[PDB]
């Protein structure tokens, strides 16, 4: 039971008519508890799990204005990386940025994380340290020598282990009910006749929380891995995770194949058949 | 370096033919960020489809949930059509109640 | 909720 505060930034220079020049969630583990974000120059928050509602105005206050200084300072970003790597105006342009802490079971902090991209590639990076950084060309470098010179790092971690930690913990023990669980998958295979003659087997797990998972198709002397058509796990909506792989096997040889489930919510792995 | 969204319909639930339920549409792994959405029964668009915050995977690419209320039934078809930036087209992916 | 400017 380790846990993180993750929150995804994004700013956009020239935005459509209506959306986000600035827009961020933030997540405890699978759970999103608010969206910020600022149009037109305009701030604005919203909650989205119901711990929030325990929260003080002033926390609302103060995020606020977190957000109007974020907006501008992104967008004052943007404008110099456009120049640093001789781009047209005119254009819209995407600069990311991922802040993370992670804790563990006795509330220790374990690490956090620090990352931006520009246009949907990597830009930098903080290290595991927690104190250097890795660029990926000779604008990012320019970034990492500044921000080594000037010791920035030092206020990043400042921020990991000040407000990271003080929220990380308080919405841990407001949502508790929510957060500390593991809901294990409820799983069953289905049997789809195919016009040809053979046979589709989909093994199904719904109902599962956190997201993370593996649903994985055996034969017996045979390996699967492609042969399996597996959808990429998907929101439910309700706060829990579905997901299904199948395989397309002869007609009457449907017991010879095994769905394996593996969730931190079972003691063991789940082995499916199509029963019948 | 635009990427191109990945589509998936589906219920809530487990589909029962005429019991209330919540159809989903996913979209995954484009990039930028703007992207359109819509959702249609029998051929006629859904006014009432909600969306949620647009968030991003490790791999920076953008990620939505769109959904709506529906109650499935043996004569009824649902569709959700998403057009993006690096798409030259809308692209509509229907429900099927095996999927 | 923090930012550092790259440039
Ligand atoms: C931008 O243009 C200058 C002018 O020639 C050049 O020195 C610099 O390398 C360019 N930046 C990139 C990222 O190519
Ligand atoms: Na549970």
């Amino acid at each position: 039971g380790s846990h993180s505060l993750r929150y995804f930034h994004t700013a956009v220079s020239r935005p459509g008519r209506g959306e986000p020049q600035y827009i961020s969630v933030g997540y405890v583990d699978d759970v999103q508890f608010q969206r910020c974000d600022s149009i037109e120059e305009i701030p604005r928050m919203e909650p989205r799990a119901p711990w929030m509602e325990k929260e003080r105005p002033e926390y609302w206050k103060e995020l606020k204005l977190k957000v109007k200084n974020i907006a501008q300072s992104a967008r004052a970003n943007l404008r110099t990386l456009l120049r640093y790597y001789n781009q047209s105006e005119g254009g819209s342009h995407i600069l990311q940025w991922m802040v993370s802490c992670e804790v563990g079971p006795d509330m220790r902090l374990l690490g956090a994380h620090y990352q931006a991209a520009y246009d949907g590639s990597d830009y930098i990076t903080l290290n595991e340290d927690l104190s250097s950084w890795t660029a990926v060309d000779m604008v990012s470098q320019i970034t990492k020598s500044r921000l080594e010179s000037a010791g920035t790092a030092e206020y990043f971690r400042a921020y990991v282990e000040g407000e990271c930690l003080e929220l990380l913990h308080r919405f841990l023990r407001n949502g508790k009910e929510i957060l500390q669980r593991a809901d294990p998958p409820k799983a069953h295979v289905a049997h789809h006749p195919r016009p040809k003659g053979d046979v589709t087997l989909r093994c199904w797990a719904l109902g599962f929380y956190p997201a993370d998972i593996t649903l994985t198709w055996q034969k017996d002397e045979e390996d699967l891995t492609q042969d399996m058509e597996l959808v990429e796990t998907r929101p439910s909506g309700d706060g829990t995770f579905q997901k299904w792989a199948a395989v397309v096997v002869p007609s009457g040889e449907e017991q010879r194949y095994t769905c394996y489930v593996h969730h931190e919510g079972l003691t063991e792995p789940l082995a499916l058949k199509w029963r019948s | 370096i635009q990427k191109t969204p990945q589509i998936q319909v589906y219920s809530r639930h487990p589909p029962e033919n005429g019991k209330p339920n919540i159809l989903n549409c996913y979209v995954t792994q484009f990039h930028p960020p703007h992207i359109e959405i819509q959702m249609l029964k029998n051929g006629k668009k859904i006014p009432k489809v909600e969306m949620s915050d647009m968030s991003f995977s490790k791999d920076w690419s953008f990620y939505i949930l769109a959904h709506t209320e529906f109650t499935p039934t043996e004569t009824d078809t649902y569709a959700c059509r998403v057009k993006h930036d690096s798409m030259a087209e809308p692209k509509t992916v229907y429900w099927d109640r095996d999927m | 909720m923090f930012f550092i400017n790259v440039l």
